Parts: C-alpha cells; structure tokens; sequence
RNA sequence: AGCAAUAGGAGCUU
C-alpha cells in the first residue's frame, strides 16, 4: 500500500513523494536519516608535532567534521563491543596526516585530501575523506608557512548522530505535506486575505487546489509527502534512505524481541 | 544530597518571607538549578543571570521545621494582601486562554 | 564577537521562558559559539637576602615540608612544566622552595592550578626579571 | 553640482576617522605633555 | 578564523568551497550569484559562507616562533 | 558576624526554568548533590541502604 | 645630564618606538596592527588613564 | 487558586499548579505560538 | 638536559640549570620551553 | 595531616 514515487535522483540528493503511509511513519523515517544512521568520522587524534597558528583542539574538532567514505561502515563493530584493547584493525580506522611549509614566502594549504589511511578492516571500501570530483582538493584544514609543521594521527570510528553531529549522514531534509491545506492543518495569519499573502508550495502544481464550492472534509488524513534528503558525500542519497529505513526496521525488531523474550 | 531531601532556596534581596522558601530536591546534570515556573514571582526572579542560594538543614528538627513551615505549598497565600502569590504565568496563561 | 544564529520566536516546549532560550545542540557540536580560554599563572624568585633565594626545583618529599595536597610527578627536572602535558585542577604547574633560616631545612611556594579549571598547557615562558632572578610566565589553554 | 547624499556624508566620516581613529585625544594629550608639559615643570 | 567545515544550522559541508568562493569573486561576481554557483541555497547555508571573517591570514603574520 | 555571617553547607548556581518540575520541586546539579551533605543517623530502618 | 627618572611611555605616541616601523616590522615585533595604543605599561600591565 | 487552596488544601493546590502547566504546555508545543513584526502593524485606515 | 627556544631568533638549544638564561647564536633575553615528548589524545568534538 | 590580610577598581542580579 505505500508508494514512492522520486522525482529527482542523483548521488548527493534524492527528492522523492512518498504516498499512503501515516505522517508519523515519514516524519520517522526522517528523524531516522537524521539522526541515527551510522557513519565513519574521526573520534580520535594524535598530535605529533603542531607547531601552525591554529589550536590543537581547533585541529580537532575541524579533523572530527570531516566528511569520510562510509560505504562499507555497517559490516564493522562499534568500538565499545570488541574485545580489543586500544585500538585494533576491525573496529577503527587509522589516518595519518603529515604537511610541511619550506621556503621564506607563500602559505602551503592543508586540505583534507593530505589525509592518508594507513589500515582499516581491509578490504572494505571504508575510511577515505570523501573527494566531490577526481580533481577535488577537498576541505581546508589548516595554512603553513615557514618551517611550521603538522603531524597528526587520527583514529576513525563509527557512530550516529545522537552522540555528535559529526556523525550525521544528511544535511537538510525537506519535508512537507498538503500543500493547499486541505486539512486545515494549519491557520495562516493574514493582514487582508491569507491566500494573497502566502507564497504558495513547491508542490503546489502537484495536487488540486480546492473548489470554492467545496465544503470542509473531515475524513481526510494526510497521504502524500514531499521531502528532499540531501548528503554530504560520506553515504549516497540511495544509502541513506535505505539504511534509514532499516534502522528503523531493526530498532522495531529490537522492540519485538524484548517483548517475545520478556515472557 | 539526594532525591526529596527539603533544602531552603533563596534570592536576594529578601523582601518577604516568601522570597526564601523549601524546596524538595531532585538531582539533575547541567551546573543550573531548576525551578517550575510558578514560584519565580514570589522569589521575583528570571532566567537571564539570576542566581540562588541552597542551605542544606543538618539535622531532624531543622528538616522538619522547613517541611512543616516553609515549604512552598504552605506559602501560597500571603498574608500582606490576603491572596495569593502563585499564579499561571508567562506561557502557560497565553496557552490555556 | 558573535556568530549568526537561525533564531524562531516560539513557545516551542516552555523551556524558553521568562528570558530562557533552546539552542541546537548539533549546532553546538558543529562548532557555533564555541570559545578558547587562555590562563596565565605568573612566579618569580625574590631575595631574601645575601645567599637566602628561592629557586624553580621540584621539591622532593625529603628535604621539603609543607607539600601541598596536588600531585607533582609532571614537573621536569626544572621545576616547570612542559608545554602539551594535560592538567587537572589542585596540579602543581611551577614548583618553588624558600629555604628555611637558621637535613629537611626547606618549605614551598609552588603554584598550584585553580581548583575549578582543567585544561591543556600551551606556552611556559622563562626569563629573567629587573633585578636578573629568575623569571616564568605558563600560559595554559583549554575550549569552552 | 548636485545634491550631497548619504553616502557623501559616510565618505566624509571616513576621512574624519582616517585622520584621527578612535584614540586621538589619547595620544594628543600625552604628545602635548612631552613635548611641552615636563619642561613648563622643570621652568615653573 | 578559518572557514568552518559544517553549516552550523543543518551541516551542510562549506569547508570546500571557500577557495572557490573567493575565485568567483575575483572576476566580478557578486556574492549572491556566488553562493548560487556553489549551490548553496538555504539561507543558513549562504549566511555561513557570506559572512565568514578569514582572520587566518592575520594569525599568519607573526614568525614561527620555533 | 553576629546579625549575619558566612555559613557552611550552602551552594550557589544560576537558575534555569523547567515545565516538568513540580511546584515544591528544584533541580540540583549533580556536583553540587555530591559536594553538599546531610548527615543520618545509622537505625535499624536505614542500614542497609 | 643629570638622570632625574623614568617617565612611562604612552604607546603609539611620538615617544614610543612603534611610532614608525610600518605594518611590517610591526609584525616582526609581534605588534597588532590593529592596536590603537592611548595606554601604559606598568610592570607590564597595561594601564588606561581615565578622563 | 485561592479556591482551591482554601477547599482541598496546599497540596492539592500546589499539583494543580503541574496539572495545569502540563496539559497546556503539550497544547501549545502542538499547536504553537509566535509573535512576529507583523503583529505590531496597523492596516492602512486604521493608521490614517 | 632539557631544550630550549629564543623567543627572537628562534634558535634551538638546551641549557642545564646553571649557565645563565641566553641563546647562543645571537644572545637574546627571552626563552621559551620546547613541547614536550608524551603523546597527547583528543577527542575531536 | 595544615591554602594571609587590608584596600582600591571593574562588574552580576534585583
Ligand atoms: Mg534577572
Ligand atoms: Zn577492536
Ligand atoms: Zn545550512
Ligand atoms: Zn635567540
């Protein structure tokens, strides 16, 4: 009975209808692709030598935003269920970053592309900072200039976004519904007439606006949302939503489980 | 301290009895001390900046004293005007008109 | 000296009120309003008189008395600290003895950090002051 | 010639704070005390 | 200080695209057309790259001191 | 120091509001509930705790 | 030449040895340029004079 | 309030004080509430 | 013994607790300590 | 198992 129909589709965004399913089962899904779908970013770093302007934990916390390939992140064990004292080669990935300025003039830019992984449970396609292009030079992390060096060990672990936002897959994900309020869901405000002074829907064309002759409904509900999930490169807009789905599905399951083995 | 321990709370200046009053405990992270939103009129306090003080009564008599006598349902009505000093405030009054 | 905010203007939850205010906690994790803190502690030698000075030493449990309740074991060899070493609060960042007038015939005058504050040193400066004793200056840094 | 605006008033107070900055009575005064003050003490 | 990698409000990544910013403004463009080549088109997302300071370049300045 | 004075087993914090508390209710930082104390009586209903 | 004392200087006036060097040197003894002066320094503490 | 306190008591009066904060605060955090520059203008013959 | 940095010529040194404070190449007043050699962890939040 | 005093100045909430 639930449908979907997408009406744009590439790797970063993904703008899909979804229809004849209850609002909160897609405000769910939304909620789910924000906040608890795992991903890889760096959790821990390891300063060898910092001697540029910047602060370490500045550093840090920029190396920690950093967007990394995550393909391949759910076949991987989060790092408090190993039996592995500091950490082994399953549940993290290991990155090193060396940069150097020689010379008395100009300033050498530290990006993120300087990052190297050095191991991660081969061979899958996890750990890399995510590149836009082949000729990305990816995010700016920090400028040098005359003998100032950085050399930094960062430790990559997975985790969702309800621990820290550098988890989180997305970006923004747009969501609407009804967009000539129908339902009467909201109440607009108006100075003279609400409908002058109301810009009307994205979506507006995709549904029949109402009749003046019509009269008010009280059986409809809302069925058929509107959102644009949007990615920053380290899951697919594909991934995310499947993945975002089966999170929910397994924290269902989850919820089943504890109930039949609660008898 | 634990959770129902009566601890008097205080503002300053403290006009009238009512602006130091006992309070049952419950323990909370995030350095602040909270409060329903009720009692800040009697106290005259808000939330940008203010600070309050906690005294921790050390024995029985001193625990039942604030119990008994200065705990915040017992203030409710005032004596200066005979009404009372708790109302409906600040969001809950625009909400329920 | 501030930062562009997205504000709504909303009886959201009622953890606003009566001037309270709901900040994003993402927001907050990405990086916004976040601030660094720079602490500097200052000590010097003085003289007490002909060959009575204090000096920059860590004092050993033996010949010292007095010893403050902090632990010392993250001096160096100097009596300072280095820069890059984590430290707790009631830790030992400069350690002084004044010798005590006419073994065990010294007390300390070490600098402990504030009670309250944890944190990362950053710079501990050395030199020499008007009168040519001795001289530091330890900036220490921590992210509020 | 035509009409000063707003922005001719702007360009105006640009040259002002140019010339002076924001700590000019500062400086004045102390240059006027070292280069007039100290000798008008030691002669009075 | 130095361009943020995230959009504070929703995390959108800008962190790579401050160069490209600062390219498209040497040859004219003005700064809304910029921000609508880099596809930023929340205005969370535009704010974080129009209002940035870039105080880097001036902590630069002073000799390493090692 | 005779009207007033410096006492002990006291804390000092700013205020936040909070709809889910009950009106004879404050909520204390979990410091403060470690620094501060009272002192109980050992009998034969409160041993085991 | 009698030395009679020392009078503080006020930084960034006639007197002080910033007065010239522009931006550059400056820099070079790790000056902000965006520093305006109108204060002392006292056991290396800056002072302001209150009008 | 004053009835209520002086009927039922303290405590019953002091739990109506939640009662009502809660129900009316789930009503407003579901309905909402906002004040904008809108509110503060006057149409157009009022301000005549 | 431990090293040592001039905080105008930048000079690289290391003195041991009884010559007096002073760089070597140019002469300078003022030093600073080197960092230190333990290796420090953060959390990148 | 032991962390000075006195002053001035700038601030916080009423
Ligand atoms: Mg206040
Ligand atoms: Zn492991
Ligand atoms: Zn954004
Ligand atoms: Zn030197």
């Amino acid at each position: 009975e639930p449908k979907v129909n997408i009406i744009n589709a590439q790797d970063d965004e993904v703008e899909l209808m979804l229809s004849d399913v209850n609002l909160s089962l897609a405000n769910s899904l939304r909620r789910t692709m924000l906040a608890e779908v795992p991903t890889l970013a760096i959790d821990l770093v390891e300063i060898k030598m910092n001697t540029s302007v910047l602060a370490d934990e500045f550093i840090s916390h920029r190396l920690g935003l950093i967007p990394l390939v995550s393909e391949d992140v759910e076949e991987m064990k989060y790092s408090r269920d190993c039996t592995c004292e500091d950490y082994c080669d399953e549940c993290s990935v290991v990155l090193e970053l060396s940069a150097r300025h020689e010379g008395e003039e100009g300033t050498t830019d530290v990006y993120s592309s300087s990052l190297i992984k050095v191991s991660g449970p081969g061979n899958l396609n996890v750990g890399e900072p995510v590149r836009r292009d082949d000729y990305d030079q990816g995010i700016l992390l920090c400028k040098l200039r005359n003998h100032q060096e950085l050399n930094i060990r960062c430790i990559a672990k997975k985790g969702i976004a309800k621990e820290h936002a550098k988890w989180s897959p997305c970006s923004a994900i747009a969501f609407e519904y009804d967009p000539h309020n129908k339902l009467k869901h909201t109440d607009f405000w108006f100075e003279v007439d609400a409908k002058k002074e109301w810009p009307d829907s994205k979506y507006a064309t995709w549904e029949e606006p109402p009749k003046p002759g019509e009269v008010f409904d009280y059986k409809a509900k809302p069925n058929r949302f509107y959102m644009t999930v949007e990615t920053t490169g380290s899951l697919k807009a594909n991934q995310v939503f499947s993945r975002g789905i089966k999170t929910l599905q397994e924290k269902l399951a989850n919820v089943l489980f504890e109930l039949e083995n609660s008898r | 301290l634990m959770d129902d321990d009566p601890v008097l709370f205080n503002r300053q200046p403290s006009l009238h009895k009512m602006s130091m009053m006992a309070h049952r405990v419950k323990v909370m992270p995030y350095s602040t001390f909270r409060l329903n939103l009720s009692v800040t009129s009697p106290y005259n306090a808000d939330f940008d900046g203010d600070e309050m003080n906690l005294h921790v009564p050390q024995s029985e008599e001193t625990r039942a004293e604030l119990s008994q006598l200065c705990a915040v349902p017992l203030q409710i009505v005032s004596p200066q005007s005979n009404k009372p000093v708790m109302g409906i405030v600040q969001d809950t009054l625009c909400g329920v008109r | 000296a501030g930062q562009n905010a997205i504000v709504a203007i909303a009886c959201y939850s009622g953890y606003n009120q009566e001037d309270s205010m709901i900040m994003n906690q993402s927001s907050i994790d990405r990086g916004l309003f976040r601030s660094l803190f720079f602490r500097s502690y200052m000590d010097q030698e003085k003289r007490f008189g002909i060959s009575i000075v204090e000096e920059f030493e860590k004092p050993t449990r033996a010949t010292t008395l007095r010893l403050k309740h902090g632990t010392y074991e993250k001096l160096d060899e100097d009596g300072l600290i280095a820069p890059g070493v984590r430290v707790s609060g009631d830790d030992i960042i400069i350690g002084k003895t004044t010798p005590i007038p006419p073994y065990h015939t010294k007390r300390d005058a070490s600098t402990p950090l504030r009670s309250t504050e944890n944190g990362i040193v950053d710079q501990v400066l050395l030199t020499t002051n008007q009168e040519g004793l001795k001289f530091v200056k330890v900036r220490m840094r921590t992210t509020k | 010639d035509d009409t000063i605006t707003t922005e001719d008033c702007w360009t105006v107070i640009s040259a002002f704070f140019e010339e002076k900055g924001l700590v000019s009575q500062q400086l004045d005064s102390f240059d006027e005390f070292m280069e007039t003050s100290i000798q008008d003490l030691v002669w009075e | 200080m130095i361009i943020p990698v995230r959009c504070f409000s929703c995390g959108k990544v800008v962190g790579d695209k401050w160069d490209a910013y600062l390219r498209l403004l040497e040859e004219g463009k003005q700064e809304g057309d910029a921000l609508d080549e880099l596809k930023l088109k929340r205005y969370c997302c535009r704010r974080m790259v129009l209002t940035h300071v870039d105080l880097i370049e001036k902590f630069l300045r002073y000799n390493p001191l090692e | 120091n005779l009207m007033g004075k410096r006492v002990d087993f006291s804390a000092r914090t700013v205020i936040s509001g909070d709809p889910n508390l009950e009106l004879d209710q404050v909520g204390v930082p979990i410091s403060i509930a470690k620094t501060l104390s009272y002192p109980e009586t050992v009998t034969q209903y409160n041993i085991h705790r | 030449k009698v030395h009679i004392g020392k009078v503080p200087i006020m930084l960034r006036s006639k007197f002080c040895s910033l007065r010239t060097l522009d931006e550059v040197d400056l820099y070079k003894m790790k000056e902000c340029p965006y520093d305006m002066g109108g204060y002392f320094v006292i056991n290396g503490s800056e002072k302001v004079l209150i009008a | 309030i004053h009835t209520v306190m002086r009927e039922k008591g303290p405590k019953i009066c002091a739990e109506l004080f939640g009662n009502i904060q809660k129900v009316v605060n789930y009503w407003l955090l579901h309905n909402g509430f906002s004040i904008g520059i809108g509110d503060a203008i006057a149409d157009a013959s009022t301000m005549k | 013994g431990v090293k040592y940095t001039c905080g105008a010529c930048a000079h690289n040194f290391s003195l041991n607790k009884s010559d007096p404070v002073r760089c070597k190449e140019c002469g300078h007043r003022v030093i600073y300590k080197a960092r230190t050699k333990r290796m420090i962890q953060f959390d990148a939040r």
